[PDB]
């Protein structure tokens, strides 16, 4: 049994394993204290304002406050609720019995006499937009310039989606319990989380591991990287065909091809309309760039047979970067994919012309790599409806029997059963050519023997990690430099 | 890195 | 007189030079002890399990065991044979007289109480597949995670071929006597050897030097590198013509040409079908890239005369990379080589279309550089029958009066009389374009005055050494980066 | 059973353990080669002249020579004997069969064409003075300025005594087999040995450990240093009385006392004639320096009772440094020691007046610490007859039931059953006051619980080691600076 | 220090 | 590098 | 030195 939420995990740990809810709440609060100390150093000179709601997030806040008593310069709780859950009441009682001061009125000037704000207003129990007293207070904290530490989730972020519910706390440090929440991973939530620490508060480890949606980590990618046996030859490491480019878009094939080669693929062949095919070997003569005779500079049905022939002697086919999107391309792409009995990595213009019926009838696997504009056009929805919409991505992958790689600052990788989130990268990747590289990487890892899902997982991590290794300002990163950085990213991963 | 309490 | 085997060398050292066999056996075992100390440091805290067979490998093992007595934490011999050779019996007797414990029953749990396994089961006397008790024991050692030290050859490797005879020990350190064996050099044996130390155990040095098959060493390549007299001009350093490329394979000529230039050749000219010839000077304008007018993008008999004319003013001709392999190419390649009175380096598609009769009738020399798929097609055998088959390579070179460079992780270089093995390189070379570079290097060294065999020897070493100098993960190495690394490999060799 | 000599050890290893004598001889020679390489680096550029006698030392030399053939620049053996032992004949035969050149005539100019001389003329088989051809040759080698490496013992040194038998080789490096010989340890032999390496050549380890005369090593002294339990008080670490000094020799008591304190003794009291007792606390106020009222500035029988009273409350008594040596001192010393029922450390003037009958009748233990002049006067022999005479020292210790510490550059420590040799120190210790310090150290270690033999062993090692730690030229070392260095010597020993 | 062969 | 005993 | 949890 997998478990979508910490709510189910908490309940089981209490009701079935028998851990008192108060023990979990104590472990949560002391983990916030320890995290603060790792981040601020010695706490003894700081004055803390702890903002508590009436739920168990506020209860966690009372634990924090009580544990700082007598050890820091000052502690004050502002209790912002109208009533208290039983564990919140218990820890409120402890805090007062230990000598702690609580007020129920928030005075704007109160921020002046404190150094650190502990945000324990709302956690996973947030429901609906924040207004009123709560909102004014959150807005005052965000204008204050103080150090902000959020308990579980910054108040105002929907922990299931990462959306802001009218307004939300911007934290320097967020301490979350058991596992990261989706709202720490997706934006805008990811941005408001600041530095995220995930604390073990005593849940059984197999329940924590029962979660079906994961952040892609360095350790996970290290274990998936294929082996390089010494006694090998190029065929050991697979062969990729890339069907890409047009008279309009001559550069895309080059970036995709080198993306396959830089991740260790043995042989890469491009099929590109003549004379644009010669661009590729002029820059990188280790590529094979086959000239395709076209009528007007674009792939059409007249090239169907030659592409299928070239596919026979490769392991994987990538298609789409720079193809263009007119009727002749659409007929070619769909007839080709319908007939191709090899794994396919489908990107860019091949997605824009794709008939999703074709995916349903394919026996061989596929990875699709849309950005949200492409995904939107693919399922006929708005960009705002598909962006960071992991449930829709899962549904699409399951219904069409593919892996879907929905690119954004956080990239979602899913086969419909398992969903992985990638958080490596930076804004240098928000630039033409970046996606073309990733397409090559994925096809390359598939050719080397990784499953479509594994190939996609490793590729999105390494593509973002390579961007982070760029030595100058990220806004100056281009795809050609990203390519150069891939082998360093691989070395560092090991 | 000791990680009984925290995953980064 | 040359001597194929250590068996003949041992026999002569005993029977003709008069060294007692027991003195050789003592020198063998103490060399294992010293090697272990270099590799592990101080031996005194370790517990050693020594696995001895009934032959002289086991005898060597008894020497080892006896020499550890009283100096390490524990020593135990498991004697796995049914009888003992006379030297094995002698050293078994010494081991027991010195207080040593021997058991004849192997208990799986015995691995638990030891730190180092000394594998003295089978050496060069292995005959046939390993089964039974022997196999279970080898399989238990390979699952144990202990430090493994093999005496002479890891048990289970055929010392003449490097093949595994059903199962074999995977060693961390192999100590071999007199000379490396072929089974340390060729895979899978090379992989199972781990770190190899070659110990002098007292054979006369001229017998050791009488071996006719050698590993290519740094010192050997240093002594062969041509001189660069200060008062020189480009002609001093030779001229190469490369006949390469096609409308399909435009990059190969470029890699081959720069391979010649990076090893110090004075002038390199390519002949490449127009307009693919312009790819080369667009990347590297120091190349001459002559346009050849072809009918359909491939060399044919219509280009015979022009190529022969271009050959007149060069020292060496390389042919084959990216030519394609159709009937018109086959007629051109064979008529050209039949008529060319210059040394030829024959690679890739020129090998695929080669009529070996043509090699027999050539007055001028040739080097052929196949990978095993190409070699297989060339002699009409299976890849598995030609791979690492040095005897077949020798026979081919002798029968066709050429140098054969059979590329693999260990590359075999032979003229039929002398055979050299190259062990430099890594899996970054298992990628399209790598071979094209090597072809250029060989032609370049020939043009500078090295014999075909010497040129091939130096080139395979430096090509692999350049790969090892790549600064990031080897799987990201491409041919363009290999080219950049060649001059550093040369500097380091000096 | 203990074994005085390597001769008995070799014989047992051959005749009872069954190791062929030729295997021992091969192991000996290869150990010389390895030792030379550690000391000279790569041997390949050097020319070696090996001087072989007709015994097994020369046989070892033939092993060396043969093992250098084909690996170094040149090897020549000069065979200086009239006949050959069987193992020498065997290895002479091997050397020639391997291509080696032997001459039987030594030409003075021959030294000119070589870089290293390997001295394999005489080892432990030397008997009587060296004359004739042998002597001229040894004298020519010592005038040559070449690097000299001696096999087992430099030729001309008596391996049992360290004496030179008319003339002897001065070696840069001596490689000896199994154990150091007495002639490497005692002077002049110690000086002619140069750097000494002791090689394991395959003797059973328990036979090697059966030797009854040992060099005192760092590891041995580390294991004997007493424990310092944290919950302790000064009494834990013992109390020493020092009976020392006179109107003539006021400084000795001070050096002895501080010697006890610097090795960790808990309480030190001196008894010194008034007003000389005040010298001690003026320099080191942590000492107790009791004033003894004397008639003329020396201890006499009138002080007997007071000294015996002071002895009651201590663990050990040191007596002698600076007492003077007249009749009244002699009566006091002998009556005191006859009556004292505590361990005694007897030095300097107490030795000069000692009636050895008194040692025979004492129930309590004693350590005596003479230099050879004092030992000579004590047994009524010449200095030349007692100097480095370990057999006489053993006989004395056994007959008088004491520990004898015979001080010289190599110090001999013996109880008559076990004899230890100390080689730490330098010529800064050849200076008044050095011995006074050592006396204090010994009494201090006894007071801390070490046996007289253990105390003496640790003290002679640390006293010499402290001298070596002096930072400026050794000839400037004084006893006051030696005291300061003791605690650093202790720290370094751990 | 490895000392199978030599004691210094 | 001293290599009387071992070639690497 | 942060000492909320431990005094040395
Ligand atoms: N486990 C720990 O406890 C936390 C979960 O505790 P919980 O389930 O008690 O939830 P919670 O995160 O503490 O939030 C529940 C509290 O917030 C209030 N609330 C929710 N949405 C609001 C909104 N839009 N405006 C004003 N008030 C709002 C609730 O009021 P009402 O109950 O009155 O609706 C209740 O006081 C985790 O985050 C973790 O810290
Ligand atoms: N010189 C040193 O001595 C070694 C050569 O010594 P050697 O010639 O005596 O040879 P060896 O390498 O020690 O091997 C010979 C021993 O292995 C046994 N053997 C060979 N193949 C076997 C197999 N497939 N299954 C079970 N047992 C097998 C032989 O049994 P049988 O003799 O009974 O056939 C004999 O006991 C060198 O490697 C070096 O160490
Ligand atoms: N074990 C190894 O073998 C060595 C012991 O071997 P070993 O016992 O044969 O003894 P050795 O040390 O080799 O000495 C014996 C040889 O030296 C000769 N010799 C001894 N004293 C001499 C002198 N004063 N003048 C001229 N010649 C003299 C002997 O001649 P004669 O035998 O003719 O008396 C014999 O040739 C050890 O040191 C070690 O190296
Ligand atoms: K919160
Ligand atoms: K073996
Ligand atoms: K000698």
């Amino acid at each position: 049994h997998h478990h979508h939420h910490m709510k189910e995990i908490d309940e089981l740990t209490i009701k079935e394993y028998g851990v008192d809810s108060r023990i979990l709440m104590e472990r949560a609060g002391i983990s916030v204290v320890l995290a603060m100390e790792e981040e601020l150093g010695n706490l003894s000179d700081y004055r803390f304002l702890v903002l508590c709601g009436g739920g168990n997030n506020g209860g966690d806040g009372f634990v924090v406050a009580r544990n700082l008593l007598g050890v820091v310069k000052d502690v004050l709780v502002v209790f912002l609720g109208k009533k208290k859950t039983p564990d919140c009441e218990y820890n409120y009682g402890l805090y007062k019995k230990f000598g702690g001061k609580v007020v129920e009125q928030f005075e704007p000037s109160i921020l002046n006499e404190f150094d650190v704000v502990v945000d324990a207003i709302f956690g996973t129990g947030l429901r609906g937009e924040i207004t009123g007293e709560y909102a004014e207070i959150i807005n005052l904290v965000n204008k204050s310039g103080k150090v902000v530490v959020s308990v579980d989730v910054p108040s105002g972020i929907d922990s299931n989606t990462g959306k802001v519910l009218r307004t939300a706390v911007k934290a320097d440090l967020t301490v979350t319990f058991g596992v990261p929440k989706i709202g720490h991973i997706l934006f805008p939530g990811r941005d408001l989380t600041g530095k995220l620490k995930v604390a073990n508060i005593g849940h059984p480890v197999h329940l924590i591991n029962s979660i079906n949606r994961y952040v892609i980590t360095r350790e996970m990618v290290r274990s998936l990287l294929p082996e390089r046996p010494r006694d090998s030859h190029k065929g050991t490491y697979g062969k990729v065909l890339i069907i890409a480019g047009s008279r309009l878009y001559s550069g895309a094939p080059v970036l995709s091809g080198m993306g396959s080669l830089k991740v260790g693929t043995g042989l890469v062949k491009l099929a590109v309309p003549f004379p644009q095919n010669l661009i590729a070997t002029s820059r990188f003569p280790e590529l094979i760039s086959v000239p395709i005779d076209t009528e007007k500079g674009f792939f059409s049905l007249q090239n169907l047979q030659e592409c299928l022939e070239l596919s026979k002697d490769v392991d994987v086919v990538a298609i789409g970067p720079g193809l263009g999107n007119n009727e002749h391309v659409r007929e070619f792409v769909n007839e080709f994919l319908k007939t191709l009995e090899k794994p396919a990595v489908i990107d860019a213009d091949a997605i824009n012309v794709l008939d999703t019926s074709v995916l349903k009838e394919r026996k061989s696997p596929a990875v699709l790599t849309p950005h949200p504009g492409e995904m939107a056009r693919l399922v006929k929805k708005t960009v705002g409806d598909v962006k960071y919409n992991y449930e829709l991505a899962e549904e699409f992958a399951k219904e069409n029997d593919c892996v879907l790689v929905l690119k954004s600052a956080t990239t979602i990788v899913t086969d419909g059963e398992k969903t992985l989130f990638n958080i490596t990268g930076n804004t240098g990747l928000s630039k033409g050519g970046s996606g073309d590289v990733l397409t090559g990487m994925i096809a390359g890892f598939i050719a080397q023997g990784l499953s479509p899902l594994e190939a996609s997982t490793v590729s999105v991590y390494l593509h973002g990690f390579a961007a982070e290794l760029f030595e100058q300002d990220e806004r100056g990163l281009t795809a050609s430099e990203l390519l150069r950085l891939i082998p360093e990213a691989i070395r560092r991963l090991k | 890195a000791p990680a009984w309490l925290f995953e980064a």
